[PDB]
């Protein structure tokens, strides 16, 4: 039961951080486009990364 | 040629003992243990046993005094009373009504069955070690008596031996004990000469030969009744007795490690515990060389089946091919599995079969015939009986081979997230890198 419950906090952590990292790393990049005054994202970019 | 080896302390289990010199061809070796005696040091510092009460016929004066003096005897009461009147079956015994004197005194001595009915107690000190080994190789198998100390050596078939000492330095024993005729207390007593009436150790005694004794049992008298003539004593029963009644529980069905516990000399046997260093010297004419012996080549090994028990419910095959028939060792590099058999019967068909018992889900162990070597990876399944009655014949292991299945999918698993992870941070290392380029 201890090693079920130590694998399985394990696994969590490590898809929790990943998906974390993933956003915060998608946030980065399409950070500047939001700050630009006019202009948009190109398509490509909006479809890669789901663009508001 | 000098070689060292550890042997696990439990009786029956059979042990192989492999021994490789270049150039010639390996020897398996097959020692067990059939019986293993632990003997403390003691040293006597006393015995106890039953007493009797000594009480001569008490002394009557008629018309005058008595007044009697002081022996040197254990709990010796002398009193003097005056003013009695004895009776007997014929008339009074003397004419002086009111000026007769009794004289009474009492002692106590050690019964006439102490000699053959006592109990002794003892101080516990270090503790040697006996046993008796089981050698078996080639065409030699003996049966030697040795002292695991680190100094008897054992010459058999020109071959020395020095076992121990022992890895760990426990005893069942403690510090004091008492010994009564096939059983062994492990309780506190007090010290000659401060015993106490009613409990163990009123009667003390330095050996049974001893002409001294150390008695306290409150021996009282009192005033005989009037018209009679008898002498009145009071005194608390034998602490012996009592302590017979209620000495507890033995430590013959307490000890742990299941140790069998036997008096005369003290000791305890088949104590499973720790284990043995042994060192060998063995000469050059028991072993083979080389040229003689077959050469195998292509050696490949597969697991016929395997049930883990504590018997030998595991069968597999092994194919190879040479060049002569003989006899060849076969050996097993890991506890995980342990062999039955020492040697092999090599023959020009090329196929042989083999048992062994094993205890993991999963077994995976290096073989090795003669010089020849192999790798076995096996599935083994549960057995159906609960409860046997003979005791276990492999090493207590249950940890899986990395290639089983349940940590194959633990692989798999793992792999996949770290999979994950690594294409995770590659992005996020490829964004940044093109961030800080602006
Ligand atoms: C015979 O009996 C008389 C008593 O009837 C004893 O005499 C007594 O002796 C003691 C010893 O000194 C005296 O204290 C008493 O006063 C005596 N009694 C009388 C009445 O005189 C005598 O000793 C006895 N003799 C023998 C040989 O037993
Ligand atoms: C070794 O000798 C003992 C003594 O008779 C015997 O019981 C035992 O079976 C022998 N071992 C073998 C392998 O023959």
């Amino acid at each position: 039961v201890s090693a079920v419950v130590g694998m399985s906090l394990l696994a969590l952590i490590s898809i929790f951080a990943s998906c974390y990292m993933l956003v915060a790393a998608r946030s980065k990049c399409l950070t500047p486009y939001a700050l630009t005054p006019g202009a948009a994202v190109p398509w490509t970019l909006g479809i890669l990364c789901c663009a508001p | 040629y000098e070689h060292s080896t550890v042997m696990p302390n439990v009786v029956g289990f059979p042990y192989k003992a492999h021994i490789e010199r270049p150039g010639y061809s390996p020897l398996t070796l097959q020692m067990q243990v059939v019986e293993t005696s632990l003997e403390p040091t003691l040293n006597l510092e006393y015995i106890t046993c039953e007493y009797k009460t000594v009480v001569p016929s008490p002394y009557v004066k008629c018309c005058g005094a008595s007044e009697c003096s002081t022996k040197e005897k254990p709990d010796y009461q002398c009193k003097v009373y005056t003013g009695v009147y004895p009776f007997m079956w014929g008339g009074a015994y003397c004419f002086c009504d009111s000026e007769n004197t009794q004289l009474s005194e009492a002692y106590v001595d050690r019964s006439d069955v102490c000699r053959h009915d006592h109990a002794s107690a003892y101080k516990a000190h270090t503790a040697s070690l006996k046993a008796k080994v089981r050698v078996m190789y080639g065409n030699v198998n003996q049966t030697v008596d040795v002292y695991v100390n680190g100094d008897h050596a054992v010459t058999i078939g020109g071959t020395q031996f020095i076992f121990g000492p022992l890895s760990s330095a426990w005893t069942p024993f403690d510090n004091k004990i008492v010994v009564y005729k096939d059983e062994v207390f492990n309780q506190d007593f007090p010290p000659y000469g401060s015993g106490q009436p009613g409990r163990f150790g009123d009667i003390q005694s330095r050996t049974v030969e001893s002409n001294d004794l150390y008695a306290n049992t409150a021996l009282k008298l009192a005033r005989p009744s009037p018209g009679m003539v008898h002498v009145p004593y009071t005194q608390t029963p034998s602490g012996f007795k009592y302590w017979l009644k209620e000495k507890g529980t033995a430590l013959n069905t307490k000890a742990p490690f299941g140790c069998q516990i036997k008096t005369n000399p003290v000791r305890a046997m088949n104590c499973a515990v720790g284990n043995i260093p042994v060192s060998m010297n063995l000469p050059d004419s028991a072993f083979t060389r080389i040229v003689e012996a077959p050469t195998i080549i292509d050696l490949t090994c597969t697991v016929a089946t395997c049930t883990h028990s504590s018997d030998f419910g595991g069968v597999l095959t092994l194919t190879y091919k040479t060049d002569k028939n003989g006899d060849c060792s076969v050996h097993s590099h890991s506890n995980v599995a342990t062999l039955q058999e020492a040697t092999a019967k090599v023959k020009t068909a090329g196929k042989v079969t083999l048992h062994f018992s094993t205890a993991s889900a999963s077994p995976s162990f290096v073989v090795s015939l003669c010089s020849a070597r192999a790798t076995c990876s096996a599935s083994c399944e549960p057995p159906k009986d609960h409860i046997v009655p003979y005791a276990a014949s492999h090493s207590n292991v249950v940890f899986p081979d990395m290639s089983g299945t349940a940590l194959s999918w633990v692989q798999k698993i793992s792999g996949g997230l770290g999979a994950f992870a690594i294409g995770a941070i590659l992005v996020l290392v490829v964004v940044t890198c093109i961030g800080l380029r602006r």
